[PDB]
């Protein structure tokens, strides 16, 4: 996942953080990818599409 | 009243005496004795909630042979 | 760390929601419809 | 015994099929047979049909291990092989020493170029009963699979907090004697499932006086997997930890050998789901 | 936010101790859950008599239709009394013999 | 139970059998004319002789 | 089972433990054991002679173990079965050698 | 045999020259037709073995429900019949009444054993095969139909090896290997 997060600080701090898609297709990001930063590894419910959005609830 | 054992044996007493010290009590009760004495209870506990057309069937006799059954039992 | 404390915490306040809502709908149930029972018992006397 | 070993399981899923469909009869027999034990009237469904009680003469002399394990649980010991996942780095071969360490009956078989088809038909026909499977990431192992194999179980396991006794300092020898075992809550009927598959690859009956002891703890959904050696004194009984501590988790649990990943899956981890946080062997 | 599962547990002092003590008390009350190694009447005998050989009758063609490929009866230690005699005479009827022993041994008389 | 053979005709009870059954069903019939049921007396042969055995 | 052919006794019994049912046998040469195998079971049972116990149960046919033969020199077991394989089991002294022919 | 009136089939309503009573409504023919059974008599010659396993299931229920010696051969005939494969399953021992039945036994024949093996596409089929000399159980080649098939002996039903059947399966699939004469 590209753009949520600017530095892995930052999903560092958000590891285990629910998300989903707008399909609703539940997931959970797993760890910070380490050349790009922002960038990190979700695990999803299914296979996802290139046309999603990954969302993180927070308040 | 509410002996269970005391009230099988008395209403068991009649084919345990056509079947058969005796022996009355399950864990001891050889053959036709058995097989009767089990039907007798299993036609007491479902005559309560099962159907009066449905728990006493008669075994298929013909009429000319159930009458002349009946006609020498009444005899 | 807050992993973990703020997942148990949850999990309490829904177990702690549960029990007082089956609480209130039963003492409901209870209370109330042996009192509706008992006016419809003595309603059908007349 | 390609043939006798496939129709024996179909054989077997056959008749456990017939158990789950013709179960009612099993309870509606235990109805009336309380109905004869206690003299209270009969139900209507069970009083108006007259087949069942013309079989229940016939049937009224009827009357832990579950069905993979039940034939020869405490016939014959177990016969383990741990390999590891392939191409191994030093840290797993170390591990996978210490675990064939730790079960006794186990051999340790190098891992390349073995097909795990292949590899799981040369187990059984040459007679082992479990196999063990361990998966790395850079030293650290990961997972460990069990394989029970005249078509038996697996159940597959995360290893978290894994520290090695290879890794600790030279404190000598293990024992290797048949040791004692230790569950500590396993509570659910997964949880005995999950016990009797962890507890069938260890020698039955230990010497009362054998003195190592290995205990699987359920903390949560994570058992706390550690190894101790015991000397009961004059006021206490002093315990000394040696050999591999780790935390394992059951991820899945399904019903064939480790080649197809076609058989039914008992149990697997749930982790997505809405309430998934929310209970323990879920 | 919301976070999807419980992290896996940091295994500290305190956790062992409490696990070490669990193990203590389970061994000094030696709570182990290993495996462990695996005339009457006469109306009831001459029932058992008759169902008995009706048993061994119905087991022999059973046999010889399944073309003797069965599976064999379980296990029976019975309890077989020998008398002493020569082995002479446990023999057959034919004019030569092949041992002249006694059927007890030295250790058996 | 009694091992007897027992007419109950008229006003009186004509009974056969060994001398331990008919001391057993004299003391029956008699205690019946008397109040007490006879199915107490059932229920303590059976005691009887499952306590005899 | 064995029968001694002197006091006409038959003085030891051997079963397994699955209830099999035996096809051929081969004795040690030096006979301490025993061997059988079966056409239901693809096992080969190995029973001490001395004492009466199972002493071993060797596997590894795929196939009813049809015939059964010790060599009667260097004591090496020699079985053969309907997975068109014999085999060669090195039994005696540390080996629990196997060595399979097609 | 001429279709009665109304007045002859009301005064001899018993006239059957067909089907009587001691027939059993043709069963013996009914359950030969439908295993392909050659001669007549395998109906009758596995009803005496059905009545004894029913006569000893009798016999053996009427004993009381817990004594060991009913216990251990109740479960005890109950192992034999399914190990042989008359029984599908050895759960219930009201099997050794309702299920014990001369179609089980028949469906164990080396003919419905093959069908059912997909060895052959019909029961008259495997009959003409097993006749033809094509058919061994082990090693050797069987030769009757009749040839009952206990559980652990229907592994080993194959064809023999030249056989016309063998080498055209293995060269419909163009598996035919001719070093080993198929």
């Amino acid at each position: 996942i590209k753009d949520m997060f600017s530095s892995a600080m930052e999903v560092a701090r958000f590891e285990g953080a629910q998300i989903k898609t707008v399909s609703g297709i539940r997931g959970e990001i797993k760890r910070a990818l380490s050349k790009p930063e922002g960038h990190y590894r979700a695990a999803f419910e299914d296979k996802i599409l290139m046309s999603d959005i990954v969302i993180l609830r927070s308040w | 009243q509410n002996d269970l054992e005391l009230q099988q044996f008395l209403r068991e007493s009649h084919l345990l005496s056509a079947f058969n010290g005796i022996v009355y009590q399950d864990d001891q009760v050889i053959g036709k004795a058995r097989s009767r004495t089990l039907e007798m209870r299993l036609n007491r506990l479902s005559r309560v909630n099962g159907h009066q057309d449905k728990i006493n069937k008669l075994e298929k006799v013909p009429m000319h042979i159930r009458r002349g059954m009946i006609d020498k039992h009444v005899k | 760390f807050e992993a973990r404390q703020r997942i148990e915490e949850k999990n309490k306040e829904s177990s702690d929601y549960h029990a007082k809502m089956a609480h209130i709908v039963n003492t409901i149930n209870t209370e109330e419809g042996a009192e509706k029972n008992k006016y419809e018992r003595e309603r059908k006397l007349r | 015994m390609l043939r006798r070993q496939a129709r024996e399981r179909r054989e077997y899923l056959y008749r456990k099929a017939q158990e789950l469909q013709d179960s009612q009869l099993q309870q509606k027999r235990q109805i009336i047979k309380q109905a004869l034990a206690q003299g209270k009237p009969l139900p209507k469904e069970l009083a108006e049909d007259e087949s069942l009680q013309k079989d229940f003469r016939y049937d009224q002399s009827l009357k832990q291990v579950d069905d993979e394990y039940a034939a020869t649980s405490g016939i014959m010991d177990p016969r383990i092989i741990v390999t590891t996942s392939r191409d191994p780095s030093t840290r797993l071969s170390q591990f996978a020493k210490e675990i064939k360490l730790l079960f006794p009956n186990a051999v340790r078989l190098n891992r390349g170029n073995y097909v795990m088809p292949n590899l799981v038909d040369a187990c059984k026909k040459s007679g082992t009963t479990d196999l063990v499977v361990l998966h790395e990431h850079r030293g650290v192992p990961t997972s460990l699979t069990i394989s029970h194999f005249p078509h038996g179980p697996t159940a597959q396991f995360s290893l978290h907090n894994v520290v090695m006794r290879h890794d600790i300092i030279n404190a000598g020898n293990q024992s290797e004697v048949n040791p004692h075992l230790i569950f500590d809550n396993f509570t659910t009927a997964l949880g005995k499932r999950v016990v009797c598959i962890l507890k069938h690859l260890f020698n039955a009956g230990p010497k009362k006086d054998s003195e190592r002891v290995i205990t699987f703890a359920n903390r949560g959904d994570f058992i706390s997997v550690r190894q101790h050696v015991y000397v009961r004194t004059r006021e206490g009984v002093e315990i000394a930890e040696v050999g591999p501590r780790f935390e394992m988790r059951l991820f899945e649990l399904r019903l064939g050998t480790l080649e197809n990943k076609d058989a039914d899956v008992e149990w697997q981890l749930r982790r997505f789901i809405r309430t998934a946080n929310k209970k323990d062997y879920l | 936010f919301d976070r999807t599962a419980k992290p896996v547990p940091v295994i500290t002092s305190e956790v062992t101790e409490s696990l070490e003590d669990m193990i203590r008390r389970r061994i000094q009350d030696s709570n182990f859950d290993d495996l462990q190694r695996r005339a009457l009447s006469e109306e009831l005998q001459k029932a058992h008599s008759e169902i008995s050989e009706l048993y061994a009758n119905l087991v022999y063609k059973l046999d010889v239709l399944s073309s003797v490929h069965f599976v064999p009866k379980p296990a029976s230690t019975s309890l077989e009394i020998r008398v002493e005699t020569p082995t002479i005479s446990m023999e057959d009827a034919q004019p030569l013999y092949m041992s002249n022993a006694s059927s007890l041994a030295p250790q058996e008389i | 139970l009694t091992k007897c053979y027992i007419l109950v005709q008229g006003n009186t009870v004509s009974a056969m059998g060994p001398f331990k059954g008919l001391k057993e069903v004299r003391r029956v019939v008699e205690d019946c004319m008397k109040n007490i049921h006879p199915i107490y007396h059932i229920k303590e042969l059976m005691i009887k002789r499952e306590l005899a055995k | 089972r064995a029968w001694d052919l002197i006091r006409y006794r038959n003085f030891r019994t051997f079963t397994g433990t699955e209830r099999i049912q035996f096809n051929c046998l081969a004795v040690d040469p030096s006979g301490e054991v025993v061997c059988a195998g079966s056409l239901d079971n693809f096992d080969i049972h190995v029973w001490s002679v001395q004492t009466g116990q199972l002493l071993d149960a060797l596997s590894g046919h795929e196939g009813p173990v049809s015939c059964l033969s010790f060599s009667q020199e260097n004591s090496v077991l020699a079985s053969a079965s309907w997975d068109k394989t014999i085999r060669i089991w090195s039994i005696f002294g540390r080996s629990q050698q196997v060595e399979p022919i097609e | 045999v001429r279709k009665l009136k109304h007045h002859e089939q009301k005064l001899l309503k018993k006239v059957d020259f067909l089907e009587w009573k001691q027939d059993q409504g043709h069963r013996d023919t009914q359950v030969m037709r439908t295993y392909h059974i050659q001669n007549r008599e395998d109906y009758h010659k596995y009803n005496r073995i059905c009545g004894d396993i029913r006569r000893l299931a009798n016999k053996l229920s009427l004993l009381p429900p817990t004594d060991p010696f009913r216990r251990k051969h109740e479960q005890l005939l109950l192992d034999k019949l399914y190990a042989m494969g008359v029984l599908t399953t050895k759960s219930k021992i009201s099997d050794l009444e309702n299920k014990v039945t001369v179609s089980a036994i028949c469906r164990r024949r080396l003919p419905v054993i093959m069908h059912r093996l997909k060895m052959a596409e019909t029961i008259q089929d495997a009959v003409k095969f097993i006749e033809q000399g094509h058919v061994r159980v082990g090693p050797n080649l069987i030769n009757d139909p009749a040839y009952l098939v206990t559980r652990n002996m229907e592994d080993y039903v194959t064809w023999v090896d030249n056989s016309k059947i063998k080498k055209t399966l293995l060269r419909y699939r163009n598996q035919i290997d001719d070093f080993d004469f198929s």
